[PDB]
RNA sequence: CUGCGCGCGCGCUACACUGACAGAGCCAGCGAGUACUCCCUUGGCCGAGAGGCCCGGGUAAUCUUGUUAAACUCUGUCGUGCUGGGGAUAGAGCAUUGCAAUUAUUGCUCUUCAACGAGGAAU
């Protein structure tokens, strides 16, 4: 038939990719994973514990679906409401160390690339190649 | 004094008084800009004294 | 814009592209009617002439 | 049943530490005097 | 103690019943000739089926 | 056809998948223990009896679902096995720690039948499979007795076999005629 | 109270008859 | 097929609630509530933006699962949320099928029929109850009993609503709504 | 030369353009498929015109929808209105009027809001 | 008629450094019961001692129990 | 049936949780109490005899001692210690107070009057070693907190004689019972007819509220095997 | 705490299981924005965070911004216990605005973890 990732629903794709980046064993993980929060707007750290793969898969798909994105857009995307306790909720950006390190990790794995030609990060041609291939794999389980 | 935050008309003005007691004394006073814009002291501000 | 006839018909509407809406145009939506820069789609014989010159 | 002792007029605050109760009383009296002074000054200004 | 189904023939307008209670004239479903008036709370319309428990009394105001 | 089997170890049960052989779900609602995690022949509902005496029956989906249908706290002393009936969907049986095996139905809050007669811990039991053996129950105890009851007459056991060892396991054969009682070194 | 009024007057007349 | 998943293309034959449960063989046991329990026009999910509060008795035409959903969104913090209520109804009907192996709309309609109070007292005298108020009171008692039994307990509103709906369908006195209906009918029997 | 029908759909502030052409049978919303674009419970609101009309009517058409504005609920109602009105307008223009009338009758018998958007004005009890 | 019940006595109250009451809950929910020990702190203690989060309290051997009582005395000796 | 294993540990007897309507219990509602704050002490016949005798309005009505001695009776009764008793007070002002079974009241009237004033003004009494409220001023009517399966009876004089044992045998298995005991000195039975199903009388003679609740609770203990 | 004449009024946040938390899905609309200037700010690094820093588009349907907003939806964790509901009060630390932050401008981190178990009569 032919395939993209736009032919596969969000969660089963991102989970399939999470399980793949996990299995692979090539990834960088910073080391401050586990002991870190994701955002100033959160209460507890993530519950998956080893979870950097989930955001890596989510980031990489987000970048595939568009031209270019930078750390600032991802912080804004991955941020949500913070309870300021007893004073009204407000939206708050997520951490740029998480996202920038994910981008650098996935860059070194050759699934996204710098795009100083416009700004940000573009999906790599090998990133199109591997993402379309796992997207096919997800539809082959179904 | 000096403006602190500037909206369309109401501006907050900082380096003029020292307390809300002094502002409550000078409530309604004819304040003026150097440029010629007239104005009126409306209300003391709470959080920066 | 308030006193606008909703059924008005000028004949430039058959040779202009309207301002549209944000839904029809998309992300590149300003309320300005787009104008022509002067370029035109050029036939194959004239491009054969131009490419022989190049 | 583990019974408890009821701690006990609506016109008076109850607090064990006299220091904290006295500091709260001084803050309340200062707020009342400041509001009265501002009201008198504003009416004199009008 | 049986249960008598019944159906509304006419809602009554000027009874003077207190509040949400409205009087209604209902004809039985078993012997459709016998008809009595009964008090009804809630929104009721003509030609709908009520369930009643005591049939012997005709309801007062 | 399904891809679910359940293994209970300690205070939690763990529903495993057949194809993937991973722990698909881990249910740790139990206070103290969980002594048999047995899922229904339909394949959506798990029963498990604890060490405090309660038995909890709860629905699991294909995924991470643990919604508690019913809880019974009538044994007041541990329940070691609780098994579904192979034919009916709502009937289950319980061998508890004290002396009792008893039949429950899922809508009711009461045990439908009670069977006494054992003198020690009863800890293994099963229904009897067969077209003719519709309602017969076998359970063996730690009193070196295997008893099989008719569920129509809740008096004593219909048949009783006395062994020499504390009887650990019981299974009937699928023809419904013979029965294996595992007691000690034999 | 109009219907109850004419009903109790009907009963009065019936006892009179 | 245009774009349809496999569950929808499987149950492409008739109109099925939540793409799993049919409306074909559903019998309303009481004769009085057949007009007011609307299963005639089938619906797919209860989220239907219909103006069923324009004038009188227009709520006798909206489907009964939409009534159950709109009465599930009833307290101070569940007011705006409708996807939460249709998700609670979906989870509760799945639990009803897992616990009874019965049709969950048949369970729900039999619960509403069994939970409507047949006569009530007014400040005090005892009057009959119109069938629309019987359906309104039945749905209100069912959802109120579900949330009041799911108040501070470990069970969620889906599990408590499913157990209340099964108990009400059986007619057993384990349910808040059957107990409250018996209380209202015995007070009206005491006054009479 | 090409068979193409553009139909709008409307709710509170969520609007939908649906262009229906001669095709193989796909339905795309914002460049993503119809089985993807919605909240997971309102896809049954999206699949309502397809299941009313049957899939044999949608076997020949290709519908491309763009949506803007509103919330999730308003956008889902706008998509289902654009789908229903779009296939009715295609069957008006390019196949028989008897098929147009049959499609209109089935959709009006189910729900009139698939064809005619009813705005909520303000007129309470005066 | 002889199967080892060497593990079946686990749902009893264990004793520890300060609290004399620590029953079976889990391995990280049992660490919260000790005063001064937190919900984010208890996960750091378990990743050093090679104890699994899946196990309970009471499913640990007499060697593996005391390894969490040394490392609760000195959080500096094991890196942090 | 098996012989139902012997309990080797004595039971703790947890009281009834507030969400529970499954259990069968006895609710006693001391209706038409007289807890008035005078200024700050309750309005009694000890020291306010001159004030109420001067203002000529029913010196016998302002008696909190009836509520005190009756609440003492009900808290010392074994049906409270077993945990099957739930007690509410209705005052003449419309105040409805739930009293927890887990409280032990001051036995002396001076401390009781100070505690009742603090309760009427702060709407709650917290425990010393516990944060759970013990006396709680809750919302009218009584039927929001009464169970759905219950028989609301009032102790009267004109009603026909029943024996308490036969009546609390006439209660069903899941059925609770609420009694409406008039804690006033002199007055009619009209105080509760918007709530009572039936009036009973438990002896030919005239009784006090303390011995009325004593008779009813000891009959309920005899019939519920405490 | 404004206002009206410890008392009062408008409010915010809660008392949880139609919930808290953690992932994950992912959707608006009315706005505004820098000249004799430092406004709205994308992206790239650094930083746990707040923030820092290098550049960058925009006097604007053209860039911020599809303002990927929040309730909300899902898959998990917790299980009725003042509990992981609640987050007052308080200690210590790091930042930003500003000539100035003590009487704590605001922001972030750790810790401390109060009352409050649906508000009574009334209105």
């Amino acid at each position: 038939g032919g395939v993209t990732v736009r032919d596969v629903d969000a969660h089963k794709f991102v989970a399939a990719y999470a399980a793949f980046l996990k299995r692979q064993g090539k990834l960088p993980v910073p080391g401050w994973v586990d002991t870190v929060k994701t955002g100033n707007a959160k209460e507890l750290p993530p519950q998956d514990i080893d979870w950097w793969y989930i955001r890596a898969a989510s980031v990489a798909r987000h970048v595939y679906l568009r031209k270019t994105v930078g750390v600032g857009r991802l912080r804004k995307v991955h941020g949500s409401a913070k309870n300021r306790g007893t004073r009204p909720s407000h939206h708050v950006d997520a951490s740029g160390s998480v996202d920038r390190k994910i981008m650098q990790a996935l860059e070194k794995i050759q699934v996204l690339e710098k795009d100083e030609e416009r700004g940000g990060r573009r999906i790599t041609q090998q990133g199109q190649r591997d993402l379309d291939r796992i997207a096919q794999t997800v539809a082959e389980a179904d | 004094g000096t403006p602190w935050k500037i909206f369309k008309n109401t501006a907050f003005i900082k380096d003029m008084f020292n307390s809300s007691l002094e502002i409550a004394k000078f409530e309604g006073a004819a304040i003026r800009t150097v440029s010629g814009i007239r104005g009126q002291i409306k209300r003391a501000l709470s959080k920066p004294e | 814009a308030a006193e606008r006839n909703e059924d008005e018909f000028y004949f430039g509407m058959m040779s202009r592209k309207g301002p549209g809406s944000a839904l029809t145009r998309g992300k590149g939506f300003t309320g300005t009617v787009d104008g022509d820069r002067g370029n035109k789609a050029l036939s194959v014989e004239t491009v054969r002439l131009l490419k022989t010159q190049d | 049943i583990k019974t408890y002792i009821p701690k006990f007029d609506p016109d008076k605050h109850y607090d064990p530490n006299r220091e904290r109760a006295e500091l709260a009383k001084l803050k309340a009296e200062h707020k009342r005097e400041r509001k009265g002074a501002l009201r008198e000054l504003r009416k004199d200004a009008q | 103690a049986p249960v008598k189904f019944v159906k509304v023939t006419r809602v009554l307008g000027r009874t003077g019943s207190r509040g949400g209670v409205t009087q209604v004239r209902v004809e039985f479903m078993d012997d459709t000739t016998r008809s009595i008036i009964r008090n009804v709370k809630g929104p009721v319309r003509e030609n709908d089926i009520l369930v009643l428990l005591e049939s012997e009394r005709e309801a007062r105001r | 056809t399904n891809d679910l089997f359940a293994v209970t170890a300690g205070p939690r049960v763990e529903i495993f998948s057949i194809r993937k052989r991973e722990p698909l779900k881990t249910i740790g609602r139990f206070d103290s223990e969980a002594h048999c995690g047995e899922i229904r022949p339909d394949g959506r509902v798990l029963v498990a009896g604890e060490d405090t005496g309660r038995m909890q029956v709860f629905d699991v989906g294909q995924g991470t679902r643990a919604v508690i249908l019913k809880t019974w706290h009538i044994h007041k002393q541990p329940v070691w096995v609780t098994k579904w009936s192979p034919t009916e969907l709502t009937t289950l049986m319980s061998c508890s720690d004290d002396k009792t095996v008893r039949l429950w139905d899922l809508p009711s809050n009461d045990p439908t039948r009670l069977f006494t007669g054992h003198t020690d811990y009863v800890r293994c039991g099963a229904f009897m499979p067969g077209s003719a053996n519709s309602n017969l129950l076998v359970s063996g105890s730690y009193d070196e007795t295997v008893r099989v009851w008719d569920a129509r007459a809740p008096g004593g056991a219909v048949m009783t076999f006395k062994h020499a060892d504390p009887i650990e396991d019981v299974l009937p054969l699928p023809s419904g005629t013979t029965l294996l009682a595992a007691s000690g070194n034999a | 109270m109009a219907g109850e009024r004419i009903a109790e007057a009907l009963e009065l007349g019936m006892t009179d008859l | 097929y245009d774009v349809l998943p496999k569950e929808v293309l499987a149950e492409v034959g008739s109109v099925k609630l939540f793409n799993r449960w049919s409306y074909d063989d559903i019998e309303i046991r009481d004769i009085s509530l057949t007009d007011y329990i609307q299963i005639r026009a089938p619906v797919y999910i209860p989220h239907s933006a219909g103006r069923y509060a324009v004038k009188r008795f227009r709520k006798a035409n909206c489907p009964i699962i939409e009534r159950l959903t709109n009465s599930l969104m009833m307290h101070g913090r569940n007011n705006g949320k409708k996807l939460m209520a249709v998700r609670i109804v979906a989870h509760a009907f799945e639990i009803i099928h897992l616990m009874t192996d019965q049709n969950p709309i048949q369970v729900a309609v039999d619960a509403i029929v069994n939970c409507g109070p047949r006569e009530d007292s007014t400040r005090r005298q005892a009057v009959d109850v119109s069938p629309l108020r019987r359906v309104n009171q039945a749905i209100a008692l069912l959802t109120t009993g579900a949330r009041e039994a799911a108040f501070r307990n470990v069970k969620t509103i889906a599990e408590c609503l499913a157990e209340e709906l099964i108990n009400a369908a059986k007619g057993s006195s384990n349910s808040y709504a059957i107990k409250k209906k018996d209380e209202l009918e015995r007070v009206a029997k005491s006054n009479r | 030369s090409v068979q193409a029908v553009q139909v709008f759909g409307k709710k509170k502030n969520a609007t939908a353009v649906a262009r229906c052409v001669q095709g193989k049978g796909l339905i795309k919303v914002n460049g993503k498929p119809l089985k993807l674009f919605a909240p997971e419970i309102l896809r049954a609101k999206l699949y309502e015109p397809i299941l009313i009309l049957g899939t044999d009517k949608f076997a020949d058409v290709d519908i491309r929808i763009r949506v803007a504005g509103g919330g999730h609920t308003s956008q889902v109602y706008a998509v289902r209105q654009a789908i229903a009105k779009s296939i009715v307008a295609y069957y008006a223009k390019y196949v028989d009027e008897h098929s147009k009338n049959l499609l209109k009758q089935e959709l009006i018998q189910f729900d009139r809001s698939l064809l005619v958007a009813d705005p909520r004005r303000c007129e309470p009890k005066k | 008629s002889l199967v080892s019940g060497e593990k079946t006595n686990f749902n009893h109250i264990l004793r520890l450094l300060n609290t004399n009451v620590d029953g079976k809950q889990k391995v990280v929910y049992a660490l919260t019961q000790i005063k001064g020990v937190g919900r984010r702190y208890s996960n750091l203690v378990c990743k050093k001692a090679d104890v699994d989060l899946k196990k309970r309290a009471g499913e640990l051997t007499s060697e593996e129990l005391e390894r969490l009582v040394t490392i609760i005395q000195n959080p500096l000796a094991y890196k942090i | 049936p098996p012989p139902a294993l012997p309990q080797l540990v004595a039971e703790q007897h947890v009281p009834i949780p507030p969400n529970d309507k499954d259990t069968k219990r006895l609710i006693v509602v001391l209706s038409n109490a007289s807890l008035e704050t005078y200024k700050y002490t309750l309005l009694n016949s000890d020291e306010h005899i001159g004030i109420m005798r001067k203002m000529n309005r029913d010196i016998s009505d302002a008696r909190p001692d009836i509520t005190h001695q009756c609440l003492l009776t009900l808290l010392d009764s074994p049906i409270n210690k077993a945990g099957k008793l739930q007690i509410y007070i209705q005052t003449a002002k419309g105040v409805l107070i739930e009293v927890s079974p887990t409280v032990r009241i001051p036995r002396t009237f001076k401390r009781f009057a100070g505690l009742m004033v603090q309760l009427l003004h702060r709407l709650s009494i917290k425990g010393t070693n516990t944060n759970e409220k013990l006396l709680k001023v809750i919302q009218n009517p009584i039927t929001d907190h009464l169970p759905p399966n219950c028989r609301k009876v009032t102790l009267s004089f004109d009603a026909p004689l029943v024996r308490v044992r036969d009546y609390v045998d006439t209660l069903g298995p899941n059925e609770s019972i609420c009694v409406f005991v008039g804690a006033m000195a002199k007055g009619p039975d009209n105080f509760a007819d918007a709530y009572v199903d039936e009036k009973i009388s438990i002896s030919n003679y005239s009784l006090s509220a303390s011995v009325a609740c004593s008779k009813f609770c000891h009959a309920c203990e005899d019939a519920w095997d405490i």
